[PDB]
RNA sequence: UUGAGAGAUACAAUUUGGGAAGAAAUUCCCAGAGUGUGUUUCUUUUGCGUUUAACCUGAACAGUCUCAUCGUGGGCAUCUUGCGAUUC
RNA sequence: GAGUCCCAUAACCUUUGUACCCAGUGAGAAA
RNA sequence: GCGAUGAUCUACCCAUGGGUGGGUACAAAUGGCAGUCUGACAAGU
């Protein structure tokens, strides 16, 4: 699912743990215990195979050049599952990861206040033109006033 | 992970507060944290020496900020209050800015800290 | 592209954004509401004027003579209004003018004057 | 809110003005002032764009001016605090001590 | 005389660095091109590389 | 009125009026990112000056291949605060997108608050020692240009090259002597680079000094072959 | 190149003043004079409150 | 006064190489390099004599009282003719 | 120590995108 | 089958096609004029 706050939760889980997707993956592809997986990092080789797969966990092997060829069939073998040009959901994602590895708090947008300063000082000589204008009408009928 | 970007060990900031005592004593060293900020806009610096336990520590960290894109030194020392005495000024100062002049009779002094600081980095 | 967004992003910003939306649409209201009173009064003064060239132009008419006796008190030539731009305005110059004679010094002026001199620049239109 | 907003507003981003030392923060508003009497061997302006503020407003004559640089002085303090910090509280004690 | 001085001194500083922002400075560095062969070595011509 | 001249390397151009200048093609229109000036003449650019773009002295000094291109993916490893990864991405134009990675928080809020505004950077913020801890966005990107100022330049090179880039890809790297020696000639140091460069891969292809603009500073591009 | 060396000339005007002002303003003054003939001002340790 | 190394190179030696015209040789735009004689800057090899130097520092300008700074007056145009600097 | 508002919250110039075309006369027209 | 209730007057060229000659409202400008004040004493006894 590549909801916004769970790709993620997704990402960092995929950065040092093991992600909820991937072991439902792990658990859908478990055909028999005798299966031989070469993960990305050794750190999540090691974690994949602490955790429920009971499978051959490889580490970082001679496997760079399989994900190699997994990266270069990335737009052509994803066609399978979905043909997509995976270039706007990257950028979503790694802003989104960039945003939250930031602390980054919305109030720090200081554009955003010198601005509205700019249409408050607009708001006070357009109410002053505009009482004027109120002014005289009224003091055709109320000079007084 | 630290507050900031180095802090001098006990041998460095001999020499360190050994220059600032000789600027003082020729009267070319700006004292202060609005100060050191003048001298580095006008592009008159020598290196600047920060405090590392100001209170709080935050009200000086925008001198790095001002320092690494016109490349001037900056280090800190672990005291306002013994920064501030080789300031030779009787009030804690935060932030020593030497001032430069080739004309000086500290050159040998104030170009060996000059390099030793760039290490430092 | 509303179930496609490809933009940035809060709550106090949002509800800003819609109380200051509220106030545009509030203003073209209350504007455009003020436009059919002008275009309903100024008729009712000076109909005359109003047949003759239009609701938005004679009403500026007015606002640039700064009464609607000054435009009766000056000339037709000095007048300026805003081959056809050499004649036909020279012409209708004129025509603002015995249009604004006919709507000041009356109490109670008809519309007849101004559709008949209506027909008259619809027949310099059709010489011209 | 009012005094700082105009501030903000007139150098910039929020990061500028914590590079700003404290003259610059005093004299911000009155550069016309400024500039003029610098380059005709006149005397400053001591105010700026700090007058609005309140704690200047209770001065009277010649403190008007010892209160604008104290206070823009603090400022600078509690700007440098604001623009770069990541355990800000949102409370503001600096600012209130 | 001061504050003039350096507010003179500041205004020719900005435009030298305004001054250098629009200025082009030609580069004459040790461009250096690694080869593989001496036979390659003593045949490289600029023109024909 | 200004006589305009593209360059050897496509998508950067010189602008040559009455006073010379070194020019890119925007793409963000009506838009400085750190005040820069520009010339409209029709399609708005935006100009280089080598001072701080320490690609742009390599331009400059002549470089036989640069292997960013026009339409090819480019990984900018250390992208300081964007005053050069907006640069070259108005060169390699709206076709590869173009990858940023930094570690330090002042030019990440920078690259965040520039890379809404354009959409061929995408920032990564995490350490580049660990191509891993990223490994999730990048595939075979078509050249990398370095600009690391840590130590272990050949390192960080050849532990993100080694996964991260095509076979018979171009690399470039800049590497200043007052890093990592700052005692013995520069010479020296970048021939110690160029061997280091050897043993991970990487046949170097040309360095350059970086004299008129970045003191004892150097480019060094050169192809990448049989991994990864 | 006329920006330049009318900022310098700026820089060492500005500094011949400068250390005048700091002249005038406290402290045990003591005038050294180099044996080229360049004058200077060295001052005495002691702190200022 | 040595042992070499690294160059800006001053004169010459046919060349090396892209373009043009040279039907046949030339020769031009040039881009350099290599060689000898130069002329050379710097690195080490080298032998003898010499263990002291250089700079800073402590209470280190001042009763012939000194130093600032603004003024004033007079010398030096046969020329410290005086810089926001110090002519005496 | 020390000139805010006399407006650097602006003024003027330059460079882009837009709109527009260079009062007054008085008797002539048309064929 | 005229008119004072206003007749007429107030740039180069593609054998009628647009820039240029240009002058004005305003929308902007991370374009300029345009460089962000001193820096250690003061107040009480």
């Amino acid at each position: 699912n590549s909801a916004a706050n769970a790709l993620e939760e997704a990402n960092s889980i995929i950065e040092g743990k093991v992600s909820s997707q991937l072991e439902k993956l792990l658990e859908e592809i478990k055909k028999d215990k005798k299966s031989t997986l070469i993960v990305s990092e050794t750190k999540l080789a090691n974690a994949i195979n602490k955790l429920g797969l009971n499978f051959n966990v490889v580490s970082d092997a001679v496997t760079l050049d399989i994900y190699r060829a997994i990266k270069e069939y990335l737009p052509e073998l994803l066609p399978g599952m979905s043909d997509n040009d995976l270039s706007k959901m990257s950028l979503g994602l790694a802003h989104s990861i960039g945003r939250h590895k930031l602390k980054f708090s919305a109030d720090k947008v200081d554009v955003m206040i010198i601005q509205a300063i700019a249409l408050l000082d607009d708001l006070d000589k357009e109410l002053n033109t505009y009482a004027m204008r109120c002014k005289e009408w009224y003091g055709w009928h109320f000079p007084e006033l | 992970n630290p507050k900031a970007f180095p802090l001098a060990d006990a041998a460095l900031t001999q020499q360190i507060l050994d220059v600032v005592q000789q600027a003082a004593n020729l009267r070319q060293l700006k004292k202060g944290a609005n100060e050191a900020t003048k001298t580095l806009n006008r592009g008159i610096s020598e290196f600047i020496i920060m405090a590392a336990d100001c209170e709080p520590i935050e009200i000086l960290l925008h001198l790095p900020l001002l320092c690494e894109d016109k490349n001037v030194p900056y280090v800190f020392v672990p005291s306002r209050v013994a920064l501030g005495r080789a300031c030779g000024v009787s009030r804690p100062v935060i932030a020593a800015s030497i001032t430069t002049n080739d004309a000086s009779a500290i050159k040998t002094q104030i170009y060996a800290v000059k390099d030793k600081i760039e290490t430092l980095l | 592209x509303x179930x496609x967004x490809x933009x940035x992003x809060s709550e106090t910003d949002m509800e800003n954004v819609c109380v200051f939306a509220q106030r545009v649409a509030s203003l073209a209201d209350y504007r455009r509401q003020l436009y059919d009173y002008l275009c309903e009064k100024m008729h009712t003064v000076a109909p005359n004027l109003s047949e003759l060239i239009g609701e938005v132009i004679g009403a500026r008419l007015i606002s640039h003579a700064g009464s609607l006796t000054n435009l009766s008190k000056q000339a037709a030539s000095t007048v300026q209004i805003l081959k056809n731009k050499g004649r036909i305005s020279r012409y209708l110059a004129n025509k603002c003018s015995m249009a604004s004679r006919i709507d000041n010094y009356s109490e109670e002026p008809s519309n007849v004057f101004g559709s008949v001199l209506k027909k008259q620049v619809e027949q310099r239109l059709e010489f011209y | 809110e009012l005094v700082g907003a105009r501030l903000i507003a007139h150098s910039g981003s929020l990061i500028s003005l914590a590079k700003s030392p404290a003259s610059t923060i005093q004299i911000l508003g009155a550069e016309k002032a400024l500039f003029r009497a610098l380059k005709t061997k006149h005397d400053t302006p001591k105010y700026g764009l700090l007058y609005h503020a309140s704690l200047v407003g209770q001065a009277t004559g010649k403190n008007k001016g010892k209160i604008a640089r104290v206070l823009a002085a603090k400022a600078a303090v509690s700007l440098r605090y604001d623009a770069l910090a990541e355990d800000r509280d949102d409370s503001g004690d600096i600012g209130l001590e | 005389d001061s504050n003039y001085v350096r507010t003179l001194r500041q205004i020719e500083l900005k435009k030298l660095e305004k001054g250098a922002k629009q200025l082009m400075f030609k580069s004459s560095g040790n461009h250096t091109i690694f080869v593989d062969s001496r036979e390659k070595m003593n045949e490289f011509t600029p023109e024909k590389f | 009125k200004v006589v305009i001249e593209p360059h050897r390397h496509a998508g950067v151009y010189i602008a040559r009026g009455k006073e010379d200048l070194l020019v890119t093609k925007n793409m963000a229109p009506g838009e400085s990112v750190y005040g820069e000036k520009r010339i409209s003449v029709k399609v708005e650019y935006r100009v280089w000056n080598p001072f701080r773009s320490k690609l742009a002295a390599g331009i400059m000094g002549g470089l036989d291949e640069l292997f960013i291109a026009p339409g090819k993916k480019v990984l900018y490893l250390g992208a300081a605060s964007g005053t050069s990864v907006s640069h070259v991405s108005d060169v390699v134009g709206p076709e590869g997108v173009v990858y940023a990675v930094e570690f330090s928080h002042r030019p990440g809020r920078e690259l965040i608050s520039m890379a809404k505004k354009r959409p061929n950077i995408i920032p990564i913020i995490e350490d580049a020692r660990h191509p891993q801890k990223y490994r999730m966005l990048i595939g075979m990107v078509d050249c990398v240009f370095a600009d690391v100022a840590q130590p272990d330049q050949a390192r960080i090179i050849a532990l993100n090259s080694h996964m991260f880039l095509k076979d018979q890809g171009g690399v470039v790297i800049s590497i200043k002597a007052n890093c990592i020696d700052s005692t013995v000639d520069a010479e020296t140091v970048f021939a110690r680079e160029v061997q280091k460069l050897r043993e991970e891969r990487i046949k170097p292809l040309e360095q350059l000094t970086l004299e008129p603009y970045e003191r004892d500073h150097c480019i060094v591009v050169g192809r990448y072959m049989r991994s990864g | 190149k006329q920006h330049l060396q009318r900022e310098t000339q700026l820089k060492q005007v500005q500094q011949r003043m400068d250390a005048q002002r700091e002249l005038l303003k406290k402290g045990s003054k003591k005038k050294i004079v180099d044996s080229s003939g360049k004058i200077s001002f060295k001052w005495k340790k002691q702190r200022k409150r």
